[PDB]
RNA sequence: UUGACCUCAAAUCAGGUAGGAGUACCCGCUGAACUUAAGCAUAUCAAUAAGCGGAGGAAAAGAAACCAACCGGGAUUGCCUUAGUAACGGCGAGUGAAGCGGCAAAAGCUCAAAUUUGAAAUCUGGUACCUUCGGUGCCCGAGUUGUAAUUUGGAGAGGG
RNA sequence: GUUCUUUGUAAAGUGCCUUCGAAGAGUCGAGUUGUUUGGGAAUGCAGCUCUAAGUGGGUGGUAAAUUCCAUCUAAAGCUAA
RNA sequence: UUGACAUUGUGAAGAGACAUAGUUUC
């Protein structure tokens, strides 16, 4: 009966994922994180719906 | 029919005809064994309103049980503990004398199933009961959509578990504010109200 | 009734166009019936009075209805049953040893 | 064992409580299980919905009586008025409650209407076997939602007849309060020899 | 987490921050609320005056609900109308067509008078009012209509 | 003399059934003290441990002698909540539930008490056959001190 | 889904009129003792003594007398989730 | 150990009351 899971306010959860999405633009972050995007066409990288 | 007559007559236990009857019968029983087969209900109107039927695979046993308090056993009255528990002698027992009645004939006829039971008499030493029983492997019973429930295993020794009418009574099984303690059955609801319920996401 | 339509006072509560339900027969679990009247009548005269009933109708004839009630209250459950028992005992008296 | 300026607490942990700790680790499992149960029952239950037409009903007590809410079942009078018997009603996915009573016409009609709508929006396949497969609408609750009845209009004329609300309350409180005492005076002054 | 905790920091000292003289022992002043009228009284009076003894009448089998009656002050009151509609009523403040506010429908049992509503007329439906709430509501040309 | 009945017996009589085990969970019985109260007896630990009888795959509970006091709800069970609250309590230490509301799941019913009386209409068993979890014929038997159909309070029954 | 027997001078549902309308006892309830409960002039359970009625009975969380009101229908019984 | 109540029924004589017919109690 140790606490295993953790409550996080839903809205704070969203703030976080919103921030996280915003950062998937911003090449230097993507670079800093590992990730070999030093020669992708552009960022955000968007691709055909055909995928 | 005559059963309505028998019913009303039976409520006049102070009446001259009935105390003659009470007095002769109660001597006769006391002469017989403490548990004995009864040939036929002696209150046929009572038996049949508790589920009895004059077909084969229905049985009546008459049984006798001592009256009075449960004297707490214990050598010489010694309790070995706190004062609140030093009683020995005004101690009363939570089951009815009729439960004892049932349970003893029930052990005497383990091939049978106790269906129900009723009071017939008493003196100062004993209460006397007739117990009505059903044979769950009699084909007469095993057929019979009305009684073959009693054939399921869930109903073994109902008398030993508090499931006859006497037992549900003493167990306190009744709806309402007066039965909060004892109703979903008391050990179980205690356990309920003393369980710590923790959620993954603590409430 | 009819409720007043406000939130305190005598017939407090919301007004509602109202209906009154068909009676439930349970609700008549008390009632007589020719059969029970007859059978109870008959058994009574088969088996006659009982000891406390016998002391009761003496008490009445010889000591009044108030001292009968007091004793009958002790004998039975309580006071409302004592009222009934004496009443009944009174009618044994009337009907029988009178007219 | 008492110190500092702290609230007095009441932590009932003086019995062998560690023997009755239920941790719901099986929250996810149960949910899944419960979901599978419903999928299963839906399938077994052919095109029938998973639930029964429940009636409208006004909730008990001063606190919730403002709101209206699903009841157990319809009442012999309701069923009758919607033109059916209860034995049949029971087989046609409708809930029937011999215990409930109608004292209230607005609720009675609401309910009868419900039964009309229900009957019109179902189809009852023939007894035989034929089975013209018809696609199951899972709920019935969702299909026939209980709504809260409109009790007025948004704007309207101001009728101020003059006599204050507060004092009507106080007086009404008052009348009640002295009702018995005035009755004793009525009685006692009636026994004017 | 344990990593941020003084007991990691006490490792190596002898007494774990509990002192050499006084020690850390099981239940020095007794357990729980022990001592209340005796060796813990100074703390109990001060911090908890009121604690021992009785006041007032017992009430057997009290059912809160009986007494359910939330308050709303004039303070708010216009809050019980959604804003789009609010401005429409605020301007064109009038008889003939004034807003009906059902304060029971909003879940309130009593209207009270904290302070100042605009001069606009309201029709206020409620179970109870405070003499002031009504006075004020009326001086704007509204009324209270008593419901249940 | 013969033949019943009632009650009571006996059989290596025909066929069956109980025991013991397991026992996490379940239905009951019986029943502590350590402990807490800074001592201690009421209280607490606890309607707990140990002891005893009895079940299942769940058990128990269950179609209201309920809850309410409302515009009333509506079998039972469980979860969230009511609430560390009403209340109990050397009113000390301590203890402590329920009604409403939301949700999981949903399901409802049968006896007794009734003249079939123009027909005991009911049933165990043996037996022969058969299409064998059973059916039919026949025969002993049960049963009127009442076995079927009909009725269960929501009703419902007899007449028209 | 198919297919074969029609069970039947069988069974059931519904509307109006009339008369009926059986409904559980050493129980309910009461005193007292004891135990238990949050349950307090007594929450349940049990022993002993008393022991009902039928427009009755139970309950309505402060004892009692009176008068009403509300609500169920006990002392028998089965039942999946 | 002592009392009351229940187990507990039947006669007869004598006391005891509606207040010198016998229901009732010792
Ligand atoms: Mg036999
Ligand atoms: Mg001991
Ligand atoms: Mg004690
Ligand atoms: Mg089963
Ligand atoms: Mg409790
Ligand atoms: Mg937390
Ligand atoms: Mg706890
Ligand atoms: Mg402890
Ligand atoms: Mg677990
Ligand atoms: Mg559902
Ligand atoms: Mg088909
Ligand atoms: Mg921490
Ligand atoms: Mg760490
Ligand atoms: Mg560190
Ligand atoms: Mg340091
Ligand atoms: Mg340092
Ligand atoms: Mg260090
Ligand atoms: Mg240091
Ligand atoms: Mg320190
Ligand atoms: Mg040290
Ligand atoms: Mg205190
Ligand atoms: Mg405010
Ligand atoms: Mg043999
Ligand atoms: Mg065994
Ligand atoms: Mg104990
Ligand atoms: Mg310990
Ligand atoms: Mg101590
Ligand atoms: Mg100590
Ligand atoms: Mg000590
Ligand atoms: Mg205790
Ligand atoms: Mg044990
Ligand atoms: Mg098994
Ligand atoms: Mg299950
Ligand atoms: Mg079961
Ligand atoms: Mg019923
Ligand atoms: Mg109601
Ligand atoms: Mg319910
Ligand atoms: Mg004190
Ligand atoms: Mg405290
Ligand atoms: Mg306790
Ligand atoms: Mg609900
Ligand atoms: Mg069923
Ligand atoms: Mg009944
Ligand atoms: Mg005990
Ligand atoms: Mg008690
Ligand atoms: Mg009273
Ligand atoms: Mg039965
Ligand atoms: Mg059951
Ligand atoms: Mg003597
Ligand atoms: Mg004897």
């Amino acid at each position: 009966w140790r606490k295993w899971n953790v409550k996080v306010n839903h809205n704070e959860k969203r703030y976080a994922t919103a921030s996280a999405i915003a950062a998937t633009a911003v090449a230097s972050l993507v670079l800093a994180r590992g990730h070999r995007v030093e020669k992708i066409p552009e960022i955000p990288l968007v691709v055909s719906t055909d995928l | 029919g005559a059963y309505k007559y028998l019913e009303e007559l039976q409520r006049k236990k102070q009446s001259d005809v009935l105390r003659f009857l009470q007095r002769v019968r109660v001597w006769e029983y006391r002469q017989k064994n403490v548990i004995h087969r009864a040939a036929r209900p002696t209150r046929p109107d009572k038996a049949r309103r508790l589920g009895y039927k004059a077909k084969q695979g229905f049985v009546i046993y008459r049984v006798r049980v001592r009256r009075g308090n449960r004297k707490r056993p214990v050598p010489k009255g010694a309790t070995y503990g706190k004062p609140t528990n030093q009683g020995v002698n005004e101690l009363k027992y939570q089951r009815s004398l009729r439960a004892t009645a049932e349970e003893r004939v029930g052990r005497r006829a383990a091939n049978l199933r106790v269906l129900n039971s009723y009071w017939v008499n008493q003196d100062s030493t004993y209460k006397y009961f007739e117990v009505i029983l059903v044979d769950p492997q009699h084909k007469a019973i095993r057929r019979d959509a009305r009684y073959n429930w009693i054939c399921d295993p869930v109903h073994k020794h109902r008398e030993a578990r508090g499931l006859t009418a006497t037992g549900k009574k003493s167990r306190g099984i009744n709806k309402g504010h007066k039965f909060n303690n004892t109703k979903a059955g008391r050990r179980k609801t205690w356990k309920r109200q003393n369980t710590l319920s923790l959620w993954r996401y603590r409430k | 009734t009819v409720k007043t339509g406000i939130a305190i006072g005598l017939n407090k509560g919301k007004k509602v166009t109202s209906m009154t339900p068909a009676p439930k027969i349970s609700y008549k679990k008390g009632a007589a019936s020719n059969r029970t009247k007859f059978v109870r009548s008959l058994v009574r005269e088969i088996a006659g009075l009982s000891p406390y009933e016998r002391r009761l109708i003496d008490l009445i004839r010889n000591s009044g209805e108030k001292r009968a009630r007091k004793v009958a209250k002790k004998r039975l459950g309580s006071f409302t049953r004592a009222k009934a028992k004496v009443e009944e005992m009174n009618n044994i008296i009337a009907a029988s040893r009178r007219h | 064992a008492i110190s500092k300026n702290l609230p007095i607490l009441k932590n009932h942990f003086r019995k062998h409580w560690q023997e009755r700790v239920k941790v719901h680790f099986d929250q996810a499992g149960k949910k899944v299980s419960r979901r599978n149960a419903r999928a299963t029952r839906a399938a077994k239950i052919a095109p029938r919905p998973l639930d029964l037409l429940r009636p409208v009903v006004r909730a008990p007590t001063v606190k919730y009586n403002r709101k209206v809410r699903a009841g157990r079942g319809f009442t012999l009078a309701e069923v009758k008025a919607a033109g059916l018997t209860a034995a049949y009603a029971r087989t046609i996915g409708i809930a029937v409650d011999h215990r409930r009573q109608n004292r209230n016409q607005e609720i009675f009609d609401a309910n009868v209407q419900r039964l009309k709508e229900y009957q019109s929006k179902i189809i009852v396949f023939p007894r035989n076997g034929k089975a013209p497969e018809a696609e199951q609408v899972l709920s019935a609750a969702a299909t026939f939602p209980i709504a809260q009845p409109a009790t007025d209009v948004e704007a309207r004329a101001v009728q101020d007849n003059g006599e204050s609300a507060f004092r009507t309350l106080r007086l009404a409180r008052s009348e009640k309060k002295f009702r018995g005492i005035r009755e004793k005076r009525a009685r006692e002054k009636a026994e004017a020899e | 987490p344990s990593r941020f905790t003084k007991t990691r920091k006490h490792r190596g000292h002898v007494s774990a921050g509990k002192g050499r003289i006084g020690k850390h022992r099981k239940h020095p002043g007794g357990r729980g609320m022990a001592g209340g009228q005796h060796h813990h009284r100074i703390n109990m009076d001060k911090y908890h005056p009121g604690y021992f003894g009785k006041v007032g009448m017992r009430y057997f089998h009290k059912q809160q609900a009986h007494f359910w009656k939330p308050v709303l002050n004039l303070d708010k009151l216009w809050t019980l109308i959604p804003e789009d509609k609010r401005d429409q009523y605020l301007k064109s403040a009038s008889k003939e067509t004034a807003p009906v506010i059902d304060t029971l429908a909003a879940g309130y049992g009593k209207i009270l008078g904290k302070g100042r509503i605009p001069n606009v007329p309201v029709i206020v439906k409620a179970r109870f009012v405070s003499k002031l709430a009504e006075e004020k509501i009326r001086a704007a040309g509204g009324v209270v209509e008593l419901i249940a």
